[PDB]
């Protein structure tokens, strides 16, 4: 089945893309449609999985999100870790809409958290990526303007998701891509 | 002078597939463009960049280029561009699959400074 890579505009979805396929860097620019392509997984029966890369523009991510999702048996929510600082507020607005998406549906797919751009030094690690989104995500339940996150009454965070959520960390530009690879691999 | 001081033909998935930047280097950007084409040659000329769709087989051309009037040689030049890359590459962009563009080499240059040379008689 699919996996979809979504994420903010430059957060490196199309560079995973292709580091993953062919295990090289290319040039890119803002995708304004999806692309796809068939991964063979690293493990021994080498299963086949369906990558998909989904324009993260605002006046597309969703639409794209909608018409692929009930074919995703994972998401790859992909993370600028170096300008995450400034980006946190639009990075959690997505992945709630992203966590509410996935939720919904007959089967939930598994969900990656992937702290990309690890190689620049200023990058946030995965550890407090989740820890400031936890925070986020726990005043936006609030003030979003009935499907709905953790427990009212309690602080949020991911484990009290009815989903398998995961972070990871990793990098685009050879690439530093072995435990993406390593859990592509284990939901295969 | 030249035509065209910049090009580049990328999928709409977002993948550069081949650029242009002079027969000098290879593609630094628009405004490296605009430094060397224009500032390091000499009110001064600007760099107007536009696009060009190929929705069937989902491609994108940009084109930066000096003196707005010259604008009905550079189209001329985009469409010949694209009607030879969409022929000589086919193969390559009709799949669905990304992995027919990561795979595919596109030495493109040779064909391009031919139409390019050769759109720079037409205007003459
Ligand atoms: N240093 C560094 N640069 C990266 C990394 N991943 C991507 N980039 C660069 O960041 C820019 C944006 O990456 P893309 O893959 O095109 O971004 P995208 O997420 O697909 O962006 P949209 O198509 O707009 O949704 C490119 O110049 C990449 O080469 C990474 O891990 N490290
Ligand atoms: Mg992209």
């Amino acid at each position: 089945r699919a996996v979809l890579f979504v994420g903010l505009c430059d957060s490196g979805k199309t560079l995973l893309f292709v580091r993953l396929l062919t295990g090289q860097y290319r040039d890119t620019q803002t995708s304004i449609t999806d692309s796809s392509a068939i991964y063979k997984v690293n493990n021994n029966r080498g299963n086949s999985l369906t990558l998909i890369d989904l324009p993260g523009h605002e006046s597309l991510r969703f639409q794209l999100l909608d018409r692929f999702k009930s074919s995703a048996r994972a998401v790859v929510f992909v993370v600028d870790s170096a300008a995450f600082q400034r980006e946190v507020k639009d990075v959690a607005e997505f992945l709630y809409q992203v966590l509410i998406d996935s939720m919904a549906l007959k089967n939930s797919p598994s969900l990656l958290i992937a702290c990309n751009k690890q190689d620049i030094a200023m990058a946030k690690s995965a550890k407090l990526i989740q820890q400031q989104l936890e925070k986020e995500l726990n005043t936006l339940r609030v003030t979003r303007s009935p499907a709905q996150l953790g427990k009212k009454g309690k602080e949020f965070e991911f484990s009290q998701l009815p989903l398998k959520v995961e972070f990871l960390e990793c990098s685009a530009k050879s690439a530093d891509i072995q435990d993406l690879e390593k859990w592509l691999a284990k939901i295969a | 002078h030249s035509m065209v001081d910049f090009f580049t033909i990328f999928s709409k998935g977002g993948l550069v597939l081949w650029c242009f930047q002079g027969v000098s280097d290879s593609c630094t950007g628009p405004v490296n463009a605009l430094i060397r084409s224009v500032l390091l040659q000499e009110t001064h000329e600007a760099l107007t960049l536009k696009y060009k769709l190929d929705n069937q087989f989902e491609l994108v051309f940009v084109v930066g280029f000096q003196k707005i009037l010259t604008l009905t040689y550079v189209d001329k030049l985009i469409d010949d561009v694209h009607r030879l890359f969409r022929d000589k590459y086919r193969t390559e962009i009709q799949q669905q699959s990304a992995l027919s563009l990561l795979n595919g080499t596109f030495d493109f240059q040779n064909d391009f400074l031919r139409l390019l040379r050769e759109a720079e008689e037409s205007s003459k």
